[PDB]
């Protein structure tokens, strides 16, 4: 299991922006509890929490904290048993 | 328009000989220079700040002052926003 707590920034000059910016950001993570890691479409980022914090700085804080994690396999395999054989006696 | 705030006085009640006179600094303040729109696209802000302003009858400022803040007055704003997936359906 790997978890990551990624925060993100919104810059703008209305900060009115800054604000529809951060609530369709965090409705689009909610509603779509999940986000792509690559186009292949077989990795995702599943969402475990998105918080807001509205006081915090621009620029050097960040207003959205997000939470995500990621449940790998280990990349092992081994031979397979395609044929099996024998006979019979008494 | 803009509203001083009194913050306090000079360091020491000077004199100055040279001017044949004495002088003290008064040390005033104004408060969000760069803001001019007092709106907001925070809908919760906007409901509650209607609702200050209906039920109380004074000026309900949204999310930052503004320079030509009229006391008395509220400002309704938004400090922490918590989202959740309670359910498939519900958010």
């Amino acid at each position: 299991e790997i978890t990551k707590t990624m925060k993100c920034h919104v810059v703008s000059k209305n900060k009115d922006e800054i604000v529809k910016l951060l609530e369709t950001l965090e409705t689009s993570l909610i509603i779509d509890k999940r986000v792509r890691l690559r186009e292949d479409k077989n990795m995702y980022l599943t969402l475990v929490s998105v918080v807001e914090d509205r006081e915090s700085d621009m620029f050097t804080t960040g207003q959205l904290t997000a939470v995500f994690k990621m449940i790998g396999k280990i990349k092992r395999e081994g031979p397979t048993m395609d044929k099996i054989y024998g006979n019979g006696n008494l | 328009a803009f509203t001083c705030i009194y913050k306090g006085t000079s360091e020491n009640d000077i004199v100055v000989e040279e001017w044949d006179a004495i002088a003290r600094g008064i040390r005033f303040s104004v408060i969000a220079l760069e803001d001019k729109e007092d709106t907001t696209n925070d809908r919760w802000v906007e409901a509650l700040s209607r609702h200050t302003k209906d039920l109380l009858e004074i000026e309900s400022y949204k999310d930052n002052w503004k320079k030509n803040f009229i006391a008395p007055c509220a400002l309704w704003r938004t400090t922490h926003i918590e989202n959740k997936r309670i359910n498939y359906h519900l958010i």
